[PDB]
């Protein structure tokens, strides 16, 4: 919440998973989009975004192709 | 996603007469129900359109043009008189009548409420730092929160209830503009500030700078002497360990002079027994109108021998 | 996700309700309505201290009409349904937190102390008519520090449906601290005193005991940190209905120093030694006096857990 | 809805997929978190949770590794 305390689970609007390959390392970023006016003005979780959240489990698949 | 991502919410956006007024609006712009007592103590943010619901519309028959744009224009232009008479004196909303520009003591309270989240959202953010217009006994002043640059534009985020919003008298958040008049102490075998007896001095003020601060009748005067640790930012001893009021007797050229004689042996010497009981204590002199009114005029918080 | 999961919503939140009201907006509000449902002009100061009867359609005039664009389904029927279903939270969030009418903002569920006043005001005809009748007897919803309780006026049967006839001003309606009309629900934990050449409650000195509480029933009443505690001992005639010594002739706060099995234990040692003996000089100055022990959180908060009001030697 | 009727689809806040292996059987549990104040006070869909809901299709992947 805006006062820094832990509030209820806000409602959700979107999830973005982004990945880019650079020299033998896959770089994965995430952002969970939630209702605004709940998160503080600045920080990791700010405005309408939870940036690279721990509240997310994803399965990473790898394979090779030509 | 980039940082431009934004969503709908359970919170009012920013894009009428009823029976839940005005408390419904206060929660809608973020006032917590735990602190709704301030809903009638502080107005809607002057930066937002809802504040101006109170006036007759600018298109209606015979109505004054009252908008947040015309508000911001006069605010930055320094036309502080036009705000009081056209907007402040005709607000009269939120069931409150004594809307005024906040005092320094009230801005002091507003910052504490903003930091502790007791206000609306636009104002919980607004009163953290900045330069704010204040008003004490018909006189405008600018106070600084956070030591911001002096070219920061003047902010009037909200008007407050004259009596309903309680001010905080300690000066911590809102740093004011205290006036120190150019004054000469004549010293020699005359002025004396040394332990073991009475403190006496004889100052001298300039007439042209007395008339700039509302002092044209140069006998409508009275003096106060303070003993204690002066404020680190403005230099005033706000809560002195020893306070003493004295009256003057002086009668010269293109400037005028005033004496001062503490009563230390026509009462307890204790001025010297407390001024010189702690090495950080200093003695400061304050000039008022005869009844304690007027622009407060301050001397330096002097050390021993006016140092 | 576990059962503690809770979310925001669109039905008991903001952004839905708009600046509108299904009631009539006028210049004699709300005092005309207060008189019209029977509040005497001699007691019109309570017009803003207690709401319109939740049993009547007028109470719901404050909200946007249920048919207008964007309104929540709010009616006296939906209120009573949630009431008898025990959904007190939805009442607080959907109705109470958004009443905001009668020019009063601090609308809350009445406390136990406030129902006590409401019964006195109802009997003395100082309320509206429907509420002058309602608060005579029945089971009433109360709320103290975020905790719901049911209080009983007149000793009615336990299966009487819960009544919330009106909400009150948190600070405007003054409560009565004496327990006469509204009888509450005090909690007595099952505890063992070890006695022997240990626990002692006899005249002539300091009172000491060593109890023992169970962990599983401490966690049911919000006590999982078994060192976040503090103790109070009371001396006087306990209440004839609940057994608590609400106004003891002698009150004393003490702190414990105990550390065993599937339960945990706590001591207690009165300071009656090396000061005035007067605990025993007042506990045994009247044969009807009894000694009672109370457990709170460290700062006096939490569900108040009470021991029996003991006679001499824990009898 | 709390009144027993079937209403519109409530808004969503989270989905949890949890799995536990016990004696050659994977026990799969799920929970869909939705806006509260719509579900009844008790039941499978209650409070703010749709417990192991049918309104969910998930793809189950299995493999073995050392």
């Amino acid at each position: 919440q805006k006062d820094g305390s832990k509030g209820p689970h806000a409602l959700l609007s979107g999830i973005s998973l982004n990945w880019t390959l650079t020299n033998k390392v896959w770089d994965v970023t995430a952002s969970i989009g939630i209702e605004s006016g709940i998160l503080p003005t600045s920080g990791i979780d700010s405005g309408s975004l939870l940036r690279n959240p721990k509240s997310l489990s994803f399965i990473a698949f790898q394979w090779c192709e030509n | 996603f980039n940082d431009n991502y934004s969503s709908t919410s359970t919170v009012y956006a920013t894009s009428s007469e009823h029976l839940r007024y005005p408390y419904l609006e206060c929660i809608k712009i973020g006032m917590s129900r735990d602190y709704l007592e301030n809903c009638v103590k502080v107005s809607f943010p002057t930066s937002q359109d809802m504040f101006y619901d109170a006036y007759p519309s600018t298109e209606s028959d015979g109505a004054k043009t009252r908008t947040k744009e015309d508000f911001s224009a006069r605010l930055l232009a320094g036309d502080y008189d036009s705000l009081q008479k056209l907007y402040i004196d005709f607000y009269l909303a939120q069931t409150t009548f004594d809307w005024e520009i906040p005092t320094r003591d009230q801005i002091e309270t507003l910052v504490n409420y903003a930091n502790e989240g007791k206000l609306s959202t636009a104002l919980n953010q607004e009163y953290i730092t900045g330069r704010f217009l204040t008003k004490e006994n018909g006189r405008y002043d600018i106070v600084n929160v956070g030591g911001v640059p002096d070219n920061t534009p003047v902010k009037l985020p909200a008007i407050v209830s004259k009596r309903g919003l309680m001010g905080t008298t300690s000066v911590v958040n809102a740093i004011p503009n205290e006036i120190y008049p150019h004054i000469k102490v004549y010293e020699g075998t005359l002025s004396r500030l040394k332990p073991g007896g009475a403190m006496i001095a004889v100052l001298e003020y300039d007439v042209n700078e007395l008339s700039k601060h509302g002092y044209t009748n140069l006998w409508d005067v009275q003096f106060k002497v303070l003993v204690g640790v002066p404020h680190a930012e403005t230099g005033v001893i706000y809560d002195p360990v020893y306070e003493e009021t004295v009256k003057p007797y002086q009668p010269l050229t293109g400037k005028k002079l005033y004496n001062v004689s503490t009563n230390d042996m026509h009462n307890g010497y204790k001025w010297s027994n407390t001024m010189f009981s702690n090495s950080n204590y200093k003695t400061q002199i304050l000039l008022t109108k005869g009844d304690g009114s007027g622009v407060k005029l301050y001397s330096k918080a002097y050390s021993e021998n006016f140092k």
